[PDB]
C-alpha cells in the first residue's frame, strides 16, 4: 500500500523513511511479568527490527518511545503504544545505490550500504558494455563512452520483493 | 508463535527528514547496543543499522 513517497529537493531520490505510531495488544510471556517493558521488546526487536512487515509494508529500522503503560488500573497479554521507523520503498521510486556484485547480466546495489536492489541485463542501458578481466572472474561494466560504473547508481524502483529473507529491489535504469 | 499481535495505527504515516533519521538511529543503536543487553541476531541487525547510519550521514545537506 501507499503513503506516496515523496521525490524531492536536490537529490532527485524518493525519501522512502516514515515515522508510524502504532498500538498493539501483544502477548506477554510469564517469564516477563512485573516487567512487560523487556518483554514486548521480545516481540519487537530482533522479530521486527531489519525485518521486512507487512502491515506496515516497509522494513522495521527500529522502534522509539516503547510505552507499555497502555494498561493500568495472573495477566496473559497487555496494551503498548509504540513508533515504528520503516523503509518503505514502493513501485516507481527513484532510489540510488552503491555498486555491489556486478555480472554480465543483472547489476546489484546495495541501497544504503544495505538493502539488496539489483537491475536485470533488459533493464541495463544497452550502449553499456561488459568487459571480462584478470579473473576469468574480474568483469565489470563499463557504458558507452567508457568509465567503468560510477559507484553509487541511480535507478527507478520496478518493484519490492517481499520474501521470507532480505527484502529485495528490482529496479531499472531505463 | 500461534499468537499474533494486533497492531493499529494510532497516526497516519509521517515521512522524517534526513536529519530526523540520522539522530533517531543514533538514538536507537546506542540504546539497544547497550550493555543490559539482547543479543538475539539483533546483534547483526544493529552491524546493518550502522551501515545505514553511515550512508545518510554522507548524503547531502
Amino acid at each position: 500500500k501507499q503513503v506516496t513517497n515523496p521525490i524531492d529537493e536536490k537529490n532527485g531520490t524518493s525519501n522512502c523513511i516514515v515515522r508510524v505510531p502504532i498500538a498493539l495488544y501483544v502477548s506477554l510471556a510469564p517469564m516477563y511479568l512485573e516487567n512487560p517493558l523487556q518483554g514486548v521488546m521480545k516481540q519487537h526487536l530482533n522479530p521486527l527490527v531489519m525485518k521486512y512487515n507487512n502491515k506496515v509494508g516497509g522494513v522495521v529500522l527500529g522502534y522509539e518511545g516503547l510505552k507499555i503503560l497502555d494498561a493500568d488500573p495472573p495477566f496473559g497479554f497487555t496494551w503498548c503504544h509504540v513508533n515504528l521507523y520503516v523503509w518503505q520503498p514502493q513501485v516507481g521510486d527513484v532510489l540510488e545505490g552503491y555498486i555491489f556484485i556486478q555480472s554480465a547480466s543483472h547489476i546489484g546495489l546495495l541501497i544504503h550500504d544495505a538493502f539488496n536492489a539489483s537491475i536485470k541485463k533488459n533493464n541495463i542501458p544497452v550502449d553499456w558494455t561488459f568487459v571480462h578481466n584478470d579473473g576469468n572472474s574480474l568483469g565489470h561494466w563499463v557504458d558507452s563512452n567508457g568509465e567503468p560504473i560510477d559507484g553509487k547508481l541511480r535507478f527507478t524502483v520496478r518493484n519490492v520483493h517481499t520474501t521470507g529473507r532480505v527484502v529485495s529491489v528490482d529496479g531499472t535504469l531505463i | 508463535l500461534n499468537t499474533p499481535v494486533v497492531i493499529h495505527a494510532t497516526q497516519l504515516p509521517q515521512h522524517v527528514s534526513t536529519d530526523e533519521v540520522l539522530q533517531f538511529l543514533e538514538s536507537f543503536i546506542d540504546e539497544k547496543e547497550n550493555i543490559i543487553d539482547i543479543d538475539t541476531n539483533l546483534s547483526s541487525s544493529i552491524s546493518q543499522l550502522k551501515r545505514i547510519q553511515r550512508d545518510f550521514k554522507g548524503l547531502p545537506p
